């Protein structure tokens, strides 16, 4: 239904071992379809996914030229940054920046981000209205203040409701047998006894995208969220993901455990039972 | 594609 | 300044079946700061040809990455990935449980 563009620099010193390096990723959704290294033998804005391949020279060389650019502006940011809290030569430090959009199934823009991350902690964002910046400390202040006076907000506002929004239309199009098919999880579910009186029930999900899923157990109808043990949602390797959602019952008394899955690929919501 | 590159922090 | 210990996973792309071909997989994430040391182990030893995703963090800003490499699992070889970071005392290594 909707869909979103984002990208994620990370620049990061290493003080004695080089210049600061700086890393670009871009996503659709859940599925990376360029990067930018620049410790790379020849840095440049490299393809992900198949669908992005067929953009024109001018394209890789703009997004190549941009990120080389930034590789120098975050080493000047990393300096001032570190001047901004009194802080030594001696220390790494990290820099993360996330940006982009995110568009309904009309392909109207919902809202924009951009912000960023100083070691870690939350350092400036640009608030929803794309107008106005919330700092964290009196060192992201210094940044704000640079950054009205480049009139940072303002590239950042018509890029998020330009070209995010219309190069995300175009991705969508040219993706579209992937980044636009939902893959139904495989489902079952396991029976691990634990000891005479108890046994785990596991409901599995597998090969399913996008990521995004609902996996609950339920006892007589009634939610077992504090006593579900869910795992984090990992990716397979071959874009899709893969969880799982873990109750222990009392031997004997499973069939009062039902596991509810909702994923965009499925055709109707699914209510499973462990299947002796 | 990526924004243009914008101002050191 | 605040560090955040990885979270590790061992599993493969696809369910286990000896004698046939599939991935190995090692999903570490929550941490910060991004240097981490990741290593695929055939019955004890560093695997070969291993790779990994590029790196990227999740909204809370802590990376993950993902480690794998194909393999053929037997009911012999026991697998597992050893995990190193500055929050880690001493290399942590998780086992392939494959049930």
């Amino acid at each position: 239904g909707s869909h979103s563009m984002r990208y994620f620099y990370t620049a990061m010193s290493r003080p004695g071992r080089g210049e600061p390096r700086f890393i670009a990723v871009g996503y659709v959704d859940d599925t990376q379809f360029v990067r930018f290294d620049s410790d790379a033998a020849s840095p440049r804005m490299a393809p992900r996914a198949p669908w992005i391949e067929q953009e024109g020279p001018e394209y890789w060389d703009r997004n190549t030229q941009i990120s080389k650019t930034n590789t120098q502006t975050y080493r000047e940011s990393l300096r001032n940054l570190r001047g901004y809290y009194n802080q030594s030569e001696a220390g790494s430090h990290i820099i993360q920046r996330m940006y982009g959009c995110d568009v309904g199934p009309d392909g109207r823009l919902l809202r924009g981000y951009d912000q960023s991350a100083y070691d870690g902690k939350d350092y400036i964002a640009l608030n929803e209205d794309l107008s106005s910046w919330t700092a964290a400390d009196t060192a992201a202040q210094i940044t704000q203040r640079k950054w009205e006076a480049a009139r940072e907000a303002e590239q950042l506002r018509a890029y998020l409701e330009g070209l995010c929004v219309e190069w995300l239309r175009r991705y969508l199009e040219n993706g579209k047998e992937t980044l636009q098919r939902a893959d139904p999880p495989k489902t079952h579910v396991t029976h691990h006894p634990i000891s005479d009186h108890e046994a785990t029930l596991r409901c599995w999900a597998l090969g399913f995208y996008p990521a995004e899923i609902t996996l609950t157990w339920q006892r007589d109808g009634e939610d077992q969220t504090q006593d579900t043990e869910l795992v984090e949602t990992r990716p397979a390797g071959d874009r899709t993901f893969q969880k799982w959602a873990a109750v222990v019952v009392p031997s004997g008394e499973e069939q009062r455990y039902t596991c509810h899955v909702q994923h965009e690929g499925l055709p109707k919501p699914l209510t499973l039972r462990w299947e002796p | 594609t990526v924004a243009a590159s914008g101002h050191s922090y | 300044m605040i560090q955040r210990t990885p979270k590790i996973q061992v599993y493969s792309r696809h369910p286990a079946e000896n004698g046939k071909s599939n991935f190995l997989n090692c999903y570490v994430s929550g941490f910060h700061p991004s240097d981490i040391e990741v290593d695929l182990l055939k019955n004890g030893e560093r695997i070969e040809k291993v790779e990994h995703s590029d790196l990227s963090f999740s909204k809370d800003w802590s990376f993950y990455l993902l480690y794998y490499t194909e393999f053929t699992p037997t009911e012999k070889d026991e697998y597992a990935c050893r995990v190193n970071h500055v929050t880690l005392s001493q290399p942590k290594i998780v086992k392939w449980d494959r049930d």
